[PDB]
């Protein structure tokens, strides 16, 4: 599927800092993943 | 030491454009690159709306009869607005809409200081029962102002004043004929069009001055 | 192949074929209480 | 509250919510504003303090400079579990932990709550600051190994710096001194891990 | 603890408030009301003390009112914060 | 600059009678009793009380003939 | 536990604290990821099996 | 088919093959609104379907809460890497950029209920009554007449709900307090203020407001105002599908 | 009587976000999008493990 | 639009040829900005002298030992990598050695040249070689372009950076950056981080103004 969208099929690629300006070294793996929140807010856990 | 006394701006669209500094040194062609990168990001000016005011509604959690969406919905696709102010910075828009329709971008009363860019967002679905009379009213700000830093059926808005999206640079060889170590700088641009891509480098070069003046 | 399938497609690495369809979700449920309530009104009950 | 790695945080002090310390430090703002001239009642200083005005950052910023907390886990299996830090002044609302003193806490960043103490005497504040202190508790109390060791995050940091390769960029060059030789390795004329000759000042 | 300690600072600043005043208007207050600690009187009985005349002793319960007013509100504390 | 209270804990060698000097130390500069020899750091009384430990100008009996 | 029985304790915590900050600014200069290609197998765990 | 579609309501038309001989094209599907769950958490449903398209017998016309055309969605998504950044993931934290908080992914709604209750004390019966005591002008303006806070205010620490006013007996007033009632000129007021009033730390907006009589007591201003709101809606609605 | 009160929480630094194959997280500090690593092209990431 | 910008700064001094700078208000999208623009200038781009090329005589190759010295040969370049010359007359100048402790100030000199450090030493006895020293732009390797030796033109010797929190009450949420700086004895660490930000504001003058 990699192939096809003309992607690395290795799933890894050398990303560029933002502060420093300089490339990586090693290629790191980047993507999408589903994420989840729960329901323990720090409002109804912080008190004094 | 050569600097670029006029700088070439090319426009590939409406919102995405490229700016080239072919007369730039090897040592700060990478250096000027990274630097005006963090400064087009952070703080440049922009307009979005931030108060609106519903006569049909009391808070923003209720509903309106005879809309399709939501008025949760409704504020979210106001935030999408690219509005360009020529003259001052606090103008208050009306919008009028009754029958059934498609309540775009262009249904809003122009101005002489207010020029919408596009005209392609699509706001609400109205219905045959369906009628909103709203005005909105906007700000210019320079970066995000939540509902928290900033009577009874007025809503606050988390405006975003950020006109910039993505930007990146390059870094290519260009021969002056003097030496092979002389580099451009290839930095493009994408914006929501409510600002002009040639003025951009000269806002992010005149806030470098000031604080490099204080040093 | 329904309508609402007809705005998103969701393609599936299944390579097995389907024999029997998964069940109501909540059927240990419903068909439990029923035999409490015995709606049904016949000669013999 | 919830705790929060934090790595621009010194060994011998932690973080602490402005909305934490003006409400387990109430009473010390009120002694400093009646000392001041500000507030000669202590019924006008307490409408001050509510209404959080910009003079009373000032002066809680100032009593809270060397006065140490205590910082302890629910559970307590052993004496590294309460430590006593100097909290410093943050935005938020999680209170900041060193990243290095995570190993004795016996915590991690996954949802764990941490108490709070506030000493009040001046016996208990030369207490917190002798025995009870961050930089004095090192060695663990069963054997002479640190616990204060690095962790995990930083020691893959460390072994990917001290490895050596057979062929890389800038191999066989000959340095001054240290200071040189980190200059190299910034402009981009020799990589981290390449067989060099460097002259040492031990 | 503290509606305990502020019940004493305010009542300190009571009896503060009235010595730094006029001593004329502060006898025909603590007999009044009894604040600086002594029997409360009513206006019949502390006529035979200080003045006959219950017209006289009245008017100026109102201008050591007022200066007792005028002398909170520069001190930093006010009224409406007292009851809240 | 700041206060060591590690290595003025090895000079005794004890950690435990250091905090009674400093404690009946720190409270007579909060009082007003003596002046500290030492310049002021812009620091609370127990952060200067231990810094006289190590220094050396204040002992046991330095400290018992002040009062 | 060899610099702490060497030099002291006074510079043993300023050697503790810059340990995490050298550590931690040459680690994001690395690209230190887990993908799916650094799980190796080797070519003889079919010879075994079979 | 569907006839006429709406963020409220849902009114679809049924075909001549499964429908009976009368009242065939009588189907209205009301959508709810904004309800306060058990675990305080908002519930709504948002319609998918436009006026014109036909729809068959199990086809889904608006989603509920964490669903999208049909599909479950618990959370959302975006751009993640794999490296240790400054040490800011140490053993388990997380680190976000601005734009995650800037388009508003993770923002939730809660909904909180507060209830008071008109007790009958031995002292003396009161009812709810929104003239109360010891009230300073800030409060007037935002409470109504009758003692409900309008729906859409901006409730926040220290605003009062609704008013309730407790007798009392034997003030024994102290000579300390005989001077403070002297030098403000009102009149000493017996009954004490015992309203609710939202708890420090909490802050939110009135989206509805309810009210319950007991049998036989009268009705107030407010038993009125929403009694004929629900009936103009069952009206409207039944005028609609006739 | 009874009155519902509607409080939109936004995202905080300690909040708790896991992901679906039990990876829990607390969130430290939001960092701008200038600090965050990019591609050539100029896309940020938004959540680093 | 305003920014906060400081119109003072605070140099704190420790050695003659080592200082510490801090700049305390600062937007938070602007303290790591300017750190990594002063590191990438005095490190690539910094005009200076320093030596080249060198010629000893009776030494065939860097690795072979030779007699008279108790240094080694590659000692020897080695020491000469810290020399500090200005050059103010002409571009490029040969400087000869002949003595047969080496000290640098016994080398002939002209009235052109200027050198600083009198009391660095070269090697000891138990020296025929020709030192050439010319100018450059940054650190320059020997092997792109004993006859070749890694000449380092940059004044400056370490810059390190890291930003701290600062404390203001009206946002609350800013930062302050510190500058670490060694120099060669040749300038002060004040005015070599003030020709930095004349260089770095030479660039986009007459872009935008
Ligand atoms: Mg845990």
């Amino acid at each position: 599927m990699l192939k096809l969208a003309d992607l690395p099929e290795s799933g890894q690629m050398r990303l560029f800092d933002g502060r420093t300006g300089n490339q990586f070294e090693r290629p790191t793996t980047v993507g999408y993943m589903y994420m989840l929140k729960l329901n323990h807010l720090v409002d109804d856990k912080m008190h004094a | 030491f050569l600097t670029p006394r006029h700088i070439d701006v090319q426009v590939v669209s409406q919102t995405r454009a490229k700016i080239t500094l072919e007369p730039l040194e090897r040592g700060f062609g990478h250096t000027l690159g990274n630097a005006l990168r963090r400064i087009l990001l952070s703080s440049m000016p922009g307009c979005a709306v931030v108060e609106a005011e519903i006569d049909g509604v009391l808070h923003e959690y209720s509903a309106i009869e005879g809309v399709q969406e939501d008025v949760i919905e409704i504020l979210l696709n106001l935030k999408g607005l690219a509005i360009k102010l020529h003259g001052r910075d606090e103008v208050t828009l009306t919008l009028a809409k009754k029958g059934s329709g498609v309540v775009t971008a262009a249904d809003i009363q122009l101005d002489h200081d207010v020029e919408i860019i596009n005209g392609d967002h699509v706001i609400a679905n109205l219905a045959d029962n369906g009628a909103l009379n709203m005005k909105l009213k906007v700000a210019r700000g320079r970066g995000y102002e939540p509902a928290d830093a900033r009577s009874i059926g007025r809503l606050q808005l988390d405006a975003s004043f950020s006109p910039v999206r993505r930007v990146s640079y390059v870094v290519e060889n260009a021969r002056v004929e003097q030496r092979t170590n002389l580099d451009k700088l290839v930095l493009d641009l994408e914006t929501n069009g409510t600002l002009d891509p040639e003025e951009a480098i000269r806002r992010a070069a005149t806030i470098l001055q000031q604080q490099l003046a204080a040093f | 192949y329904s309508y609402t399938e007809k705005k998103r497609i969701r393609k599936d690495f299944s390579k097995l074929p389907d024999v029997m369809d998964v069940p109501y979700l909540l059927a240990i449920q419903l068909d439990s209480y029923r035999e409490f309530l015995q709606a049904g009104a016949t000669k013999e009950q | 509250s919830v705790i929060t790695v934090g790595p621009t945080l010194r060994l011998h002090q932690c973080g602490l919510p402005k909305k934490m310390a003006l409400e387990l430090f109430k009473p010390f703002i009120f002694g400093k504003l009646e000392g001041r001239g500000m507030a000669t009642t202590i019924k006008a200083a307490k409408k001050m303090v509510e209404r959080e005005l910009p003079e009373v950052w000032d002066v809680l910023a100032e009593v809270i400079r060397e006065h140490p907390v205590l910082l302890n886990r629910a559970p307590t299996l052993h004496r590294l579990g309460i430590q006593a830090f100097e909290p410093v002044l943050i935005e938020g609302k999680a209170i900041q932990l060193h990243p290095l003193v995570c190993a004795a806490y016996n915590a991690d960043f996954d949802g764990d709550q941490m108490a709070v103490h506030v000493p009040l005497t001046l016996e208990a504040q030369l207490e917190a600051r002798a025995l009870m202190m961050s930089t004095n508790n090192i060695l663990s109390p069963a054997n002479g190994e640190p616990i204060i060791v690095p962790s995990q995050d930083v020691v893959m940091g460390l072994y990917y710096m001290t490895r050596e390769a057979i062929n890389a960029k800038g191999e066989g060059m000959a340095f001054a001194d240290l200071q040189e030789v980190d200059r190299a390795y910034r402009s981009g004329q020799a990589s981290l891990h390449a067989r060099v000759k460097v002259r040492i000042n031990e | 603890p503290c509606e305990l300690l502020q019940d004493d600072d305010l009542s300190e600043s009571i009896d503060q408030w009235l010595t730094e005043l006029t001593d004329k208007q502060r006898e025909v207050v603590i007999r009044r009301f009894g604040l600086r600690g002594h029997e409360s009187s009513t206006l019949e009985e502390v006529g035979q003390e200080i003045g006959l005349t219950r017209e006289r002793v009245r008017q100026i319960q109102v201008e050591a009112l007022k200066r007792l007013r005028e002398i909170l509100e520069k001190n930093g504390l006010s009224s409406d914060a007292l009851f809240q | 600059a700041r206060v060591t209270v590690e290595d003025c804990l090895d000079n005794v060698d004890n950690r435990f009678e250091l905090v009674m000097l400093a404690t009946k130390r720190a409270r007579q500069l909060a009082t007003g009793g003596k002046e500290p020899k030492v310049a002021w750091e812009n620091d609370k009384p127990t952060v200067v009380a231990l810094r006289e430990i190590a220094s050396g100008l204040v002992d046991e009996n330095v400290v018992q003939q002040e009062d | 536990n060899h610099c702490y029985r060497v030099v002291g304790l006074k510079d043993t915590v300023i050697f503790a604290d810059q340990l995490m900050y050298t550590g931690f600014a040459y680690s994001t200069i690395s690209g230190v990821s887990i993908g799916v290609n650094d799980f190796v197998i080797p070519d003889e765990k079919a010879r075994i099996i079979n | 088919v569907i006839d006429s579609v709406d963020a409220s309501r849902v009114v679809v038309r049924v075909a001549d093959d499964e429908v009976e001989t009368g009242e065939a094209g009588v189907d209205i599907y009301n959508l709810t609104k904004y309800t306060r769950s058990n675990q305080n958490t908002c519930i709504n449903q948002r319609p998918l379907v436009s006026k014109g398209d036909v729809v068959a017998r199990g086809d889904i016309l608006a989603d509920g809460p964490s669903t999208d055309m049909g599909e479950l969605a618990l959370g959302q998504n975006m751009r993640v890497a794999f490296m240790p950044w400054n040490g800011f993931n140490f053993e388990d934290s997380i680190c976000l950029s601005e734009r995650v908080v800037q388009e508003d992914r993770f923002t939730t709604i809660h909904i909180q209920e507060l209830t008071c209750v008109a007790r009958d004390t031995k002292l003396g019966p009161e009812e709810i009554t929104a003239d109360i005591p010891n009230v300073g002008e800030a409060a007037l303006n935002k409470l109504d007449e009758a003692g409900i806070v309008y729906v859409g205010a901006e409730v926040q620490a220290g605003d009062i709900l609704v008013g309730k006013v407790t007798p009392k007996g034997e003030t024994q007033l102290t000579p300390e307090e005989k001077l403070l009632r002297a030098i403000f000129g009102e009149k000493a007021s017996d009954v004490k203020d015992t309203s609710l009033r939202v708890p420090t730390g909490t802050k939110g907006t009135v989206i509805d407001v309810q009210v319950f009589t007991r049998d036989g007591v009268e009705r107030d201003s407010r038993a009125l105002s929403i009694e004929k709101m629900q009936l103009d809606q069952i009206r409207k609605d039944l005028n609609e599908e006739f | 009587v009874k009155v519902y009160l509607a409080i939109k929480r936004r995202i905080q630094p300690g909040d708790k976000m896991a992901g679906r194959h039990g990876n829990k997280g607390v969130v430290s500090v939001i960092m701008p999008v200038e600090d965050m690593p990019h591609d050539a092209n100029g896309t940020p990431v938004d959540i680093v493990l």
